[PDB]
């Protein structure tokens, strides 16, 4: 209902603090998002 | 034609074409033409012109010849009646 939508790189961050970090951790993420293009033309 | 925005259909086939060949000229025919045999005025046919009778008509002479000859019996006198 209301996308994330910085104008600025990274204004807005996902955050994750772990209890408990093994070797190799690492966070896969996964988006779904809209973007444009430059122009439309009729 | 359909155009689709923002595919739209190339605005021509544009200047990287492969122009393949000069061979574009058909060389004009130049020529002198004689036929000139001897003709014989005469054909020969079985039949020309003929409008055959499919039936004829029949068709005759004529002869007559002779002489004025007789023998007679004649019928024998009567009694007049009236008169």
């Amino acid at each position: 209902d209301k996308p994330i939508y910085t104008l600025q790189y990274g204004n807005v961050g996902f955050v994750v603090n772990p209890k408990t970090v093994n070797q190799n951790a690492r966070l896969l993420m996964g988006y779904e998002y809209f973007t444009s293009r430059t122009e439309l033309v009729n | 034609a359909l155009i689709n925005p923002q595919f739209p259909y190339a605005g021509p086939v544009p200047i990287p074409g492969p122009a393949p060949t000069e061979t574009m000229p058909l060389l004009n025919y130049r020529v002198e033409g004689r036929i000139a045999g001897i003709q014989q005025a005469r054909q020969f046919m079985p039949f020309l012109q003929g409008p055959h009778r499919a039936v004829a008509e029949q068709t005759y002479h004529a002869i007559g010849t002779g002489i004025q000859m007789g023998q007679t019996f004649n019928q024998p006198l009567i009694n007049t009646q009236e008169g």
